[PDB]
């Protein structure tokens, strides 16, 4: 209901955690579990790559059609663009509704 | 080739198949007698500029032309010519006329 594909069998979690490394522990045994660990934490990359299908349009529309465009008028930022402080925006929602098909 | 029988029928699309687009037209045309089948001498007047002063002949024959983009292009074909490809330019085309009728 939120959109999107539902998927009985969806893409499945990834889950990640560092192993715990402990500090020393004491000379003598103890039967108490770890509460001293050394303080670390990880870092990497990840890559995802995605496959799609396309459903291509056969229409035989005559006049032209409504798509997405962005304007021409200028502006101090550009859109879908960092700005001065390099933080990137998104200034609307995109929907995917552009091109049209008869019922 | 009869008086019942037509040879030619009405080819008018525009099929997209990666980098070519064929686009093709049909229209019904009417042809007059052009100076009743004369050749006539034609010039400029002789009270005129001269920058406007011409001469040359006019004929009985008449001409077909498609040198404009619309005769081949529908604004929604020109408009899928336009917003994807960074150039275009014709290969060959296919000239053809049928269904001629001579009406006394």
């Amino acid at each position: 209901l939120m959109g999107g594909f539902g998927l009985k069998h969806p893409p499945p979690q990834i889950l990640i955690k560092n192993t715990p490394v402990p500090a020393n522990p004491s000379t003598t045994f103890s039967a108490a579990k770890f509460a001293s660990f050394i303080t670390q934490y990880s870092t990497g990359q990840v890559s995802v790559e995605i496959e799609w299908e396309l459903q291509k349009e056969n229409s035989k529309r005559w006049n032209p059609e409504i798509q997405y465009t962005s304007n021409y008028n200028k502006s101090v930022n550009v859109d879908f663009t960092v700005d001065t402080n390099g933080v990137y925006s998104e200034p609307r929602p995109i929907g995917t509704r552009y091109l049209t098909r008869n019922l | 080739d009869g008086v019942g029988n037509s040879s030619g029928n009405w080819h008018c699309d525009s099929t997209w198949m990666g980098d070519r687009v064929i686009t093709t037209s049909t229209r019904t045309w009417a042809l007059p007698t052009y100076n009743n089948h004369l050749y006539k001498q034609i010039s400029s007047q002789s009270g005129a500029s001269n920058d406007n002063h011409y001469f040359g002949y006019s004929t009985p024959w008449g001409y077909f032309d498609f040198n404009r983009f619309h005769c081949h292009f529908s604004p929604r074909d020109w408009q899928r010519l336009i917003n994807n490809n960074w150039g275009f330019r014709p290969k060959r085309l296919n000239f053809k006329l049928f269904n001629i009728q001579v009406k006394e």
